[PDB]
C-alpha cells in the first residue's frame, strides 16, 4: 500500500450474448448467383373433376 | 499515505467508457485561432465580431452576430486569451459533441452544418 | 395474357445508354433522412421547415423558403414516408442529374452549388 495499492488480477469475465441458428435450419441449400433476379415457376394442374 | 491497511475490505477502480466521434469518411480540415471564451472538449464554436473563438450559441443579435453562425468543433480545452485547435472536416457523432440547450433534437443539429464539409450524422 | 402473335414486324429489344454521374476525382459523402415527398433517382434535394428531403425547387414562398437551398443528390428513390440515401459531396455530371425547368444551363446548375462540397462539370 502506502502511496497506493498493488493489485493481482485475476481472469478477464466476458458476458457474451450470441444468437443461435433456430430458423436457419429449414433453409439448406445456398445459391452464390451473380446475376440480378431468381425466377420461380409454380404449376397447378386440376385434374379432380368428373 | 503513511499507514497501510491490514483489514478486509472492498472498493470499485471505477469505469470507463469509450467516446466515439466519428462516423463516416470526410477529409479533415484542422486550425488553430484564438479563443474568446473558455471551450469544453468537442464544443461547436463560432467566430465573434473581434475574430475571436466564441463557443456557438444561435439567438444573439435586429440583425443577428456573426456568432449565429457555427463553424468549427473544438478538440481540446482552452480558456480565454488561449488558441483553441479546432475541426472544420470530417463526419462527426451526433452525441459526443457539446451542444447546449434549444438546440437538442436531430434536425436542428444537422440544419446547423448543411453547408460545411462537416456532417453529422448517427452513429447506428 | 397470351396470343403468339403471327404478324411480322420490326421491333427493338431495347437501347442501353450509360448514365456516367462522376464529372471529377473528389470525395463522396452520404447520409440517409427522411422523406417528405416523391423523389426519383438523382434528383436535387432540399429541406423544408419540419426537416424532410423534398426535391430541390427556386421561388418558393417574399420570404425565400428553405426548399430553395438545395443540399443533395438522391440514390435511390422513394415515397413520402420512406427515408432517402442521398448524396452531400463530390463531383457530378451537368446532365444525368434530374432538374427541372428554369434553370437550364451551366451558369445556373453550378451557382445552385457554388458553396458545397458538391461540385457539376461537363463531361468532355
Amino acid at each position: 500500500a502506502g502511496l497506493y495499492t498493488t493489485y493481482q488480477l485475476l481472469e478477464v469475465q466476458r458476458k457474451l450474448k450470441t444468437l443461435p441458428a433456430f430458423f436457419l435450419q429449414w433453409f439448406p441449400r445456398q445459391i452464390n448467383f451473380q446475376e440480378d433476379m431468381i425466377a420461380f415457376d409454380k404449376v397447378i394442374q386440376d385434374v379432380t373433376r368428373v | 499515505t503513511s499507514l497501510p491497511n491490514y483489514l478486509a475490505g472492498n472498493g470499485d477502480l471505477g469505469s470507463w467508457e469509450p467516446t466515439q466521434i466519428f462516423a463516416g469518411e470526410a477529409d479533415i480540415v484542422t486550425e488553430g485561432g484564438a479563443a474568446g471564451a473558455d471551450i469544453e472538449i468537442y464544443q461547436v464554436i463560432a467566430k465573434n465580431a473581434a475574430g475571436a473563438m466564441v463557443p456557438h450559441d444561435p439567438t444573439a443579435t435586429e440583425v443577428p452576430a456573426p456568432q449565429s453562425v457555427a463553424i468549427g468543433i473544438a478538440a481540446q480545452p482552452a480558456k480565454s486569451g488561449q488558441n483553441v485547435p479546432y475541426y472544420i472536416g470530417g463526419v462527426f457523432n451526433h452525441a459526443a459533441l457539446g451542444w447546449h440547450a434549444s438546440l437538442d433534437t436531430l434536425a436542428k443539429r444537422q440544419a446547423v452544418f448543411d453547408r460545411t464539409n462537416i456532417h453529422i450524422g448517427n452513429l447506428y
